[PDB]
């Protein structure tokens, strides 16, 4: 659902309000119809809520980077002048509420509408066409409340207590309605650790196997060691999912969400994450998470630290007068003393905070920031970069939260331009590229559903080494996931273990790797024999649907767009320059001859060069 | 006045913004003094467009100097001199924030300076020859009126100081209650306020026109404007602040300005603010606004337009304004004045009209159903068609002024022009959803929700709190600077007084007599570089007067506990409240919302024009279209660039199917492809389509 | 590409572009990546008629 | 369980303003009492204020008067924080005449039977030599806040300058609770709610009126037998 | 040619074709938007395009 | 399986309809035929369900489709 | 102290300003002065230590 | 006057469950109404239950009760989901014995005269063969949710376990506020509230006690001037 607004739904419906008006007798014709219309009487504003109903519109936001970029929303009413957006689908937009627009746009024809309605609505985009990660996720303070419902403290009120010679154990609720009465008179901490009667919850795996061996039904008891928050937390999946009984982390999240959607319809899964939502507002508003000059703590070392840096800095200065080090020495060997410097006040700022900081609990949870941001900001800048590039061995001690001088302050707006301004063009080389990408990649269409080949590549699972077990690979997500065997994998004995054509997933991985395999040969698009496009099993399975992609689709547009995509975010040599030039197929700069032949390799250090022969063991040239 | 003090690196005989790389647009050293590094704009001119330092001039070759003190044998010296960067390149130059004597000489044994290359260097007191003026010698005018700017990171400060030009005026204006020492002048220079010439004695004050009796016989008059548009359709208002029979100054301000109170510079209100977040409707910088700022007109602000109309001279006669239009209701044309023109005072909405014009037609050629109702009628084939200025789509308020030039009474119009009419439109705007706040520091955001009071969260004297926003932006985007500025706020609002029984605190040594005890509401001043400090502002927070009851509402750490509006109950943990500077920008939903169903349509592609000025259509642009593809929504796409831009008998067939309630029919062949086809065959390219 | 053979060329094009894409830490499956190259492999220079 | 229904008692702090104290009650019971009290103490309580005014010598609220150092804007913003208590639910006519040097203030004008104005002392112009300052103000009563009304809607001529209503006496309202004993034990507690008001209605008639709204809400849910 | 052209160095490739005299086959999911006839992927192509529908006579019966 | 009513226009589930198609874009234009015959018949086959006070032909014939009164084919 | 009215606004700064601020506008009159020449840029001019200034 | 009156409206969810809609209430009193009306609802019905017991089989180290598999956690968890209704507001004692193999649930319970058992199916243990349990509680009426009070003090008499009581009827209520329109104005707040109460009780005759408890409360304010002008509703 989306907030439309009044005037721009009765601007976007004039002639469907002024039918609906001129049908029910308001006005006698069209004419009359579109000067109630333009005056806006309130006959018009009856008919408008009937006209929009089930009526999609499609919203943009500029640059559309990617496929979602444009969604489908069903509007409703809202007084104002601005748009309501959902907040799940920001990430998927890039939006944020800063004095960003978007565009609405109506589908008039049936076959758009229906268009709107099933592929592009935005409860069916949940997860990311490039990796398949679920985007429409809870993020910044919903997790940062479903965090602290989540999270166990020790030493709470009403915390369980094992039962003594005098008395039975304490912290024991009948059901879930006894831990709420008790939390509403403050006799029960949310995160308290409890023992709780449970029976609409279904078990965890391994106790469902240990306490019904028929299979666990709803209103079956058993008893939970955990926190009313995990409970209520738990009572937002669906009644099948098993309890988790964890702290709910943003990987935590993610991978729940991803479980989620492979094994539940799609419907369920846009259920859960609007429950998650709330439950997460609802904490987060209560989490006690806020920011305060008292709530930024310094670390009591930084001063010691600090003073012995500055002794070491000042021998390394006396050296130099003497004239044993040069001055790029000299600098190279400030760089090290203040980086070591650097991590020795992160590493102490780390261990000073206490664990329920606000700022710590914020970047702790997932929901935002990273570690470095928090040292910058209580511990210390660290070391600036000159226009020319080049570390200043010169660092910002004083912290932000103590406050620069003007002169820390000058050399550090060095710096900031730069950034700035390199973000500034990141945007129009990553346009530009992407142009370039979509416009080659554009015949690339899914034409049939197999050309029947055998041929495919080879792509590693893992390595043994003197350790003996094998090792799974760091980058098989993107490699060996959502693809197809080419051929029959076999075992060091011959025994098949999964048959060609099927699709591999996590549990294919996990029983390979216990075989004893370690490179299977897939089916790739690079190998595809179709005479026009590709075939859908050589390209594999849609990231987006996670199903086998279906005959029409434009694999390439979304290639494109995917590689595309998070072009912006990356450095301007190892950055979008390197994948240009990659993708343009042009020598490189720092260009590296490549042995033509084996054979001995012989050297001559020459003038501002050298000279490499390679004498072939075969042969003679 | 930042606009004065503009330097640009484009127009002629400058740079190309398609042309600039990264070396011009970034920060050299020898820019210390001449041109600020924070203020500069964010788009693709980022370093292009700069400001004027404070202290910096201009050598009559064009090379801007700043001052510096001459300093010798290690002893500030009264000398000032202005340096240029390759004069000030041969020296060393010491900080101004450097530790001195009464006498003059350095207390410190070593001392923190720039050398040549701009890079800074401890070096012994005896080897600086110059010193800084002023701590903030490097920064702006608008630079200079962020408090706490070195606990702003150099991004948000740069977002904080362009965001400051964009305030509008307020209906009413308050200076903040902390805030730098610059905003007094600043008002001053920028010359909106009116300052008196000459000591004397005021003589009659009306909210027109001030009379002031010189010290001599001398007396002057000064006129006062009112309720004047500005060049972006902004009220700019001054009114006296003097009274009768009181005396006044050479250079004393005697009428506040648009955005001026007291003679200083007010951009924004100071209101309290509560950190914390509330329900996900502050999510992603969205803000939530109590509804006393409505129902006090706190951030209420007047705007003006400007219609103009003109009645020319035209090969088939002379156009007249004339009070009857052909085919009007009588109650249409109610509150025209007699010579056709709209009448002050009245309340004009969206299509009424201001003037009322007709044109001469010529041929009438009238279709025969149009004849034949006209027959049936008895109606006159009138010869003149209505051209008479309507209001505009989306606009109201009432009219205040008309101004008419005719050609007869001298009136030098353009040739042709016989008749020029201006009317003038003011419509006050009060705080709504949409609309863009910011503070000083770069925290932008727009209002998603306006409770009433009853449901804001309130101290627990019962003082709901007028602004809330999310604690999850300050840390990441690292402007804490704010913070501060609330803590401040709250020390200054509720006075103080740091008790010096037991001598003098240690962490109130430094300060100044004058801020041992001040009274409630009072203003104070942190100058950039030179201010309050971290300990400072903890012992102040630690040392607040009680309220009304004899209790402090907010503690020692600068917190609170607040009580839920909604359920009732209080918060689990306190939060932090005090007062922040909050500013309304010139971004309103209320200007930017047109939407669109047909309107005009190009000369030769035949496609919607873009615009607000015109019924503007949004452009589905190349990257909307690979989205489309990617979907593999074949059926939009079509209907999007064929139907709904420039199929012409689409468009039409469309439209009726619509109102008759039938099937949409089949699109064919945009109208830019026959004119591409027919371009390509201009050129000599034999162009043709084959079957 | 002339000296070890196409399939060797789209390897290391693939694995250039997965390392600088995944040095900022982004996830992009290869099956994109190969597309494009297999888009970029596609024609032969012909050497006698 | 315990047999003593709760009681009410008043105390005044001043002439405007009055504490409360409800006890006993339940545990976990005054936060709840004394939010809802609060909500519709300050956005039910009917007041009166004025719905429009007219200048003789004026046509919108954009211009000046001769002679009068404030203009109309700044004349109307000041009229705002006027507090005046109606009879009578029809609109009435209140006239404010001055001529000649002086200040003008609340207490110049001449209400009618049934209107009443608590702060007389209220500045509202000045008038240096030529000032002649004529206006009439129309007083209603309501509740809540209501934006101006627009004249084409209330079919109005020229010259009458509707501006916003504000008919609330309530100013400020706050609770507290804290625990009292008895013969179960200190669970129960005693809720202290303190109200301060415009002064043109007393805190104890706010909070009945309060209550009786409350009272008839309440009824609904009361109403299933 | 018409992508092509579209693409980029218009004068090039339109000189290119004119020597060449090279017709296009309108099928590139980029010219198709130029011509405005719908693009032949996802709901554009002939399968789901030429679908037919209609009633099946057990629900046509109940009416 | 087991959810929460749908609300809007996510009734019926989308899972559902798709069990009864090839893919998403056989659907959509199995909907659209659908939709455009009832407005036909309504402007001169019925609609088979019985429409609500004012429903759109488009709800009507996805309605259709998930109560299975319906079949399609795909030429080629 | 520089305005006669000078609004009471005490400050936290302990740095004595040995240099008042100069005119903010002075970048665009002194310059139009300059063009256009005028009695008071001539004065000036003698006085910076130049003769017959143009 | 009000604009337009509210109505209120059930729908049963279940046998022990329903729902109650409010609509259509002018802005602001959503939460006004629905907190008080949840707090009153789920803290001021008066009720019974059991409050201690004592089991004959165990004295000291109260892990297990010799005889039956449940442990003592278990027994005391099954009695607090009895369902007990008295009506003489004083404690009194119940007596629960049971011989041999089998099951011992609610309706092996004697109660004497007043007290009610509503849930006799309500499962207790399982006694083992050759086992005898022989339990006594103690009832009593109250209001509310209390925590198990203390018997530090009962140093004589050492064996008797104290226990939660839930008094209240009512075991969960939770409520919500959605917007609604009226005419053109869609400022109007509809308030749904979910109720579910014990065997003892239907929703409806607590929503009606909330009712009237909050009608006297109220009232009780009400009463310092009568002649007020209170916001009418009509009939
Ligand atoms: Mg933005
Ligand atoms: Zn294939």
């Amino acid at each position: 659902q989306c907030g439309l607004p009044k005037l721009m739904a009765l601007e976007l419906f004039k002639p469907f309000v002024m039918k609906r008006l001129v049908d029910l007798n308001h006005a006698q014709n069209i004419k009359s119809a579109k000067r109630m219309v333009e005056r806006q009487r309130p006959q018009v504003w009856d008919v408008l809520e009937e006209v929009i109903a089930e009526h999609p519109v499609l919203l943009n936001r500029a640059p559309t980077l990617h496929r979602l970029g444009i969604q489908a929303f069903e509007p409703q009413l809202v007084e104002g002048k601005a748009i309501q957006l959902h907040p799940l689908v920001c990430e998927a937009f890039n939006a944020d509420f800063d004095g960003d627009q978007m565009a609405v746009h109506l589908p008039l024809s049936a076959e758009a509408q229906a268009e709107a309605r099933i592929l592009m609505l935005s409860s069916n985009n949940i997860l990311s066409p490039a990796s398949g990660k679920p985007l429409a996720m809870p993020r910044l303070d919903m997790v940062t409340g479903l965090y602290y419902l989540t999270t166990l403290v020790e030493g709470a009120t009403g915390e369980y207590q094992a039962a003594t010679k005098d008395a039975p154990e304490q912290g024991v609720y009948s059901s879930p309605a006894e831990a709420i009465m008790a939390m509403d008179r403050g006799a029960l901490s949310v995160r308290a650790k409890i023992k709780v009667r449970l029976t609409e919850l279904r078990p965890p795996t391994d106790l469902e196997a240990q306490l019904f061996e028929n299979g666990w039904k709803p209103g079956d008891a058993w008893t939970a060691e955990t926190t009313l928050g995990r409970v209520m937390f738990n009572e937002l999946l669906p009644k099948s999912y098993p309890f988790v009984n964890e702290q709910m982390h943003k990987k935590v999240q993610a991978r729940i969400i991803n479980d989620l959607a492979e094994r539940f319809p799609m419907i369920v899964v846009a259920q859960t994450v609007d429950k998650l939502k709330d439950a997460g507002f609802y904490w987060a508003t209560r989490s006690g998470v806020t920011v305060s000059m008292a709530d930024v703590l310094v670390p009591p070392q930084k001063q010691e630290i600090l003073e012995r840096h500055e002794a070491e800095a000042d021998a390394i200065e006396r050296k130099y007068q003497r004239g044993a080090l040069n001055h790029t020495e000299r600098n190279e060997s400030l760089v090290k003393i203040w980086q070591d410097a650097t991590e020795e006040v992160g590493k102490a700022l780390e261990e000073f905070y206490p664990a329920d900081n606000p700022i710590i609990t914020i970047v702790k949870s997932g929901a935002t920031g990273n570690l470095t941001q928090t040292r910058t900001l209580a511990g210390m800048k660290g070391l600036v970069t000159n226009p020319k590039g080049e570390f200043i061995p010169r660092p910002i001690k004083s912290s932000f939260r103590e406050g620069l001088t003007v002169l820390e302050y000058f050399i550090n707006t060095h710096g900031a331009r730069k950034g700035l301004a390199d973000t500034a063009l990141r945007t129009a080389d990553s346009g530009y590229l992407t142009r370039r990408l979509v416009d080659v990649s554009q015949d690339v269409i899914v034409r049939e559903h197999d050309c029947e080949t055998e041929r495919g590549i080879n792509v590693t699972l893992a390595e043994r080494g003197p350790d003996g077990t094998l090792i799974r690979d760091a980058h098989v997500e993107t490699s060996a996931f959502a693809r197809t065997l080419a051929t029959d994998a076999v075992d060091a004995n011959g025994n098949v273990i999964i048959e060609r054509g099927h699709d591999l997933g996590d549990p294919a991985i996990d029983a390979l790797l216990a075989a004893g395999i370690t490179t299977v040969k897939v089916r790739s698009v690079l190998t595809c024999t179709s005479a026009t496009g590709v075939c859908a099993m050589c390209y594999g399975r849609s990231m987006a649907t996670g199903k086998l992609v279906d005959i029409g689709e434009a694999v390439g547009i979304v290639a494109a767009q995917s590689i595309g995509e998070p072009g912006t975010q990356l450095t301007m040599v190892g950055g979008l320059p390197r994948v240009q030039e990659l993708f343009e197929a042009r020598v490189p700069r720092n260009k590296a001859p490549i042995a033509d032949v084996a054979g001995r390799v012989r050297l001559e250090e020459s003038d501002k060069f050298f000279k490499i022969t390679i004498v072939p063991d075969d042969g003679g040239e | 006045l930042t606009h004065k003090r503009r330097l640009s690196a484009l127009g002629p005989g400058g740079l190309s913004r398609e042309r600039a790389g990264l070396e011009v647009r970034d920060v050299h050293p020898s820019h210390y003094g001449r041109m600020c590094p924070i203020e500069t704009p964010e788009g693709p001119n980022i370093g292009l467009i700069g400001s004027l330092s404070v202290y910096a001039r201009v050598n009559p070759f064009g090379f801007i100097e700043t001052p510096y003190r001459k300093v010798e044998n290690g002893v500030v010296t009264d000398q000032i001199d202005y340096l240029t960067a390759d004069e000030e390149d041969r020296h060393v130059v010491a900080q101004a924030n450097s530790p001195t004597d009464e006498n003059g000489r350095f207390t410190e044994d070593r001392v923190m300076v720039r050398k040549k290359g701009g890079e800074v260097e401890f070096v012994s007191a005896d080897q600086v020859d110059y010193m800084d003026v002023s701590p903030r010698q490097m920064v702006s005018v608008a630079t200079a009126m962020i408090p706490f700017l070195e606990h702003d990171d150099a991004n948000r400060a740069l977002m904080g100081a362009n965001m400051q030009r964009q305030a509008v005026p307020l209906v009413r204006s308050e200076a903040p209650l902390v805030g730098t020492g610059m905003e007094l002048r600043a008002a001053i220079d920028a010359g909106d306020v009116v300052v008196a010439d000459k000591t004397g004695v005021i003589e009659e004050v009306s909210a027109d026109y001030i009379t002031v009796m010189a010290d001599d016989g001398t007396r002057q008059s000064y006129r006062l404007r009112k309720f004047a548009r500005s060049n972006h359709g902004t009220c700019a208002n001054q009114r006296p602040i003097v009274d009768a029979g009181q005396r006044v100054e050479a250079g004393q301000v005697i009428a506040d300005g648009p955005c001026t109170q007291n003679g200083e510079m007010a951009l924004g209100k100071n209101l309290l603010v509560a950190i914390m977040p509330w329900e996900g409707h502050n999510y992603e910088d969205a803000i939530i606004l109590s509804n006393r700022l409505v129902e006090e007109d706190v951030l209420t602000s007047i705007h003006i337009e400007e219609h103009e109309i003109d009645a020319r001279d035209t090969k088939l006669g002379a156009e007249e304004i004339t009070r009857d239009i052909p085919n009007v209701s009588d109650e249409v044309l109610a509150d025209l004045d007699e010579r056709g023109i709209v009448r002050i005072g009245a309340e004009v909405r969206d299509g009424d009209i201001l003037v009322g014009k007709v044109t001469p037609k010529g041929e009438t050629e009238l279709t025969p159903e149009e004849r034949l109702l006209r027959a049936i009628f008895g109606e006159k084939a009138r010869e003149v068609r209505d051209t008479s200025l309507k209001v505009p789509h989306g606009e109201s308020g009432k009219v205040i002024g008309i101004r008419v030039f005719s050609r007869e009474d001298d009136d030098e119009l353009p040739a042709g022009v016989n008749e020029l009419v201006r009317v003038y439109v003011a419509q006050k705007r009060k705080i709504s959803d949409g609309d863009k706040l910011a503070g000083r520091h770069g925290n932008k955001g727009v209002i998603g929700k306006i409770l009433p009071v009853e449901d804001m969260p309130f101290l627990p004297d019962g003082t709901p709190v007028d602004i809330i926003l999310n604690t999850h932006g300050v840390p990441r985007r690292m402007n804490i600077g704010q913070i501060l500025e609330t803590h401040l706020g709250w020390v200054a609002k509720a006075g103080w007084n740091i008790d010096v029984a037991a001598g003098v605190p240690d962490w109130a040594s430094k300060l100044p007599e004058e801020l041992y005890s001040a009274p409630a509401d009072s203003t104070v001043a942190t100058p950039v570089f030179d201010g309050a400090q971290e300990g400072e502002l903890a012992g102040l927070l630690g040392s607040t007067l009680p309220n009304r009851d004899g209790e402090v509402m907010v503690d020692a750490d600068g917190k609170s506990t607040l009580f839920d509006g909604r359920s009732g109950e209080p918060f689990p943990y306190p939060v932090t409240v005090g007062y922040m500077y909050i500013l309304k920008l010139h971004h309103l939903v209320d200007d930017k919302i047109h939407a669109r169903s047909t309107g005009p349509y190009s000369m030769i592609t035949q496609q919607p024009l873009g615009g607000k000025a015109q019924f503007g259509g949004q452009r589905f642009g190349e990257m909307e279209c690979w989205a489309m593809q990617a979907y593999g929504a074949a059926y939009t796409l079509q209907e999007l660039l064929t139907i709904k831009s420039d199929d012409t008998v689409g468009r039409v067939k469309v439209y009726e199917a619509i109102v008759k309630g039938e099937n949409i029919p089949e699109p064919g062949i945009p109208e830019s492809f026959k004119v591409l086809l027919k371009e390509l065959q201009s050129l000599c390219l034999n162009v043709e389509v084959l079957s | 590409l002339r000296v070890q053979g196409p399939r060797e060329v789209q390897i290391h094009l693939v694995k250039e572009v997965q390392e600088v894409y995944r040095a900022q830490g982004v996830s992009i499956h290869d099956k994109h990546i190969e597309v494009i190259v297999r888009q970029m492999l596609r024609r032969v220079t012909i050497i006698d008629s | 369980l315990i047999s003593q229904r709760p009681t009410l008692s008043e105390e005044t702090v001043a002439e405007n303003r009055s504490r409360f104290v409800i006890e006993p009650l339940e545990p976990g019971f005054g936060y709840t009492l004394g939010n809802s009290l609060r909500r519709t103490l300050l956005s039910s309580i009917p007041g009166a204020a004025v719905t429009s005014i007219r200048i003789d010598g004026v046509l919108h609220e954009f211009t000046t008067v001769p002679g009068v150092k404030e203009d109309v804007t700044d004349i109307i913003l000041n009229l705002k924080g006027l507090v005046v208590s109606s009879d009578d639910d029809e609109p009435v006519t209140m006239y404010l005449r001055k001529q000649g040097p002086g200040v003008v203030t609340a207490g110049d004008i001449v209400p009618p039977a049934g209107v009443t104005v608590h702060n007389p002392d209220m500045h509202i112009a000045t008038l240096n030599d030529k000032g002649k300052l004529e206006v009439e103000l129309v007083v209603e009563r309501g509740r809540g806040y209501v934006p101006a009304v627009q004249n084409k809607a209330s079919g109005a001529e020229i010259g009458r300058i509707p501006v916003d209503s504000i008919y609330s006496p309530v100013l400020k309202v706050t609770y507290k609770v804290e625990a009292t004993r008895v013969e179960q034990r200190t669970d129960f507690d005693k809720l202290i709610i303190d109200v301060e008001t415009k002064n043109s209605i007393s805190p104890r008639d706010a909070l009945a009126s309060a209550g009786g709204t409350l009272v008839e809400l309440f009824g609904l849910a009361r109403e299933l037998n | 040619w018409l992508s092509a052209a579209s693409f980029q160095e218009t004068t090039r490739v339109l000189t290119d074709a004119a020597i060449n005299c090279r017709s296009d086959k309108l099928n590139g999911l980029k010219e198709n938007v130029i011509i405005g006839k719908l693009i032949p992927a996802g709901t554009g192509i002939s399968r789901y395009r030429n679908i037919q529908v209609q009633p099946t006579e057990e629900a046509r019966a109940a009416a | 399986s087991a959810y929460d009513t749908p609300l809007g226009i996510t009734n019926p589930p989308i899972d559902e309809l798709l069990s009864r198609a090839s893919s998403k874009y056989a659907l959509v234009i199995y909907a659209a035929k659908r939709a455009r015959q009832i407005n036909d018949y309504y402007n001169q086959v019925g609609p088979l369900v019985e429409p609500g006070l004012q429903e759109k032909p488009l709800s009507i014939a996805l309605r259709e489709i998930h109560g299975d009164l319906l079949e399609h084919t795909e030429g080629e | 102290n520089s305005v006669p009215g000078a609004p009471n606004r005490v400050s936290f700064a302990k740095l004595r300003e040995p240099l008042e601020v100069p005119g903010l506008l002075d970048v665009q009159t002194d310059s139009f002065e300059w063009l256009v020449g005028s009695d008071r840029w001539r004065q000036a001019a003698i006085d910076r230590g130049e003769e017959n200034p143009v």
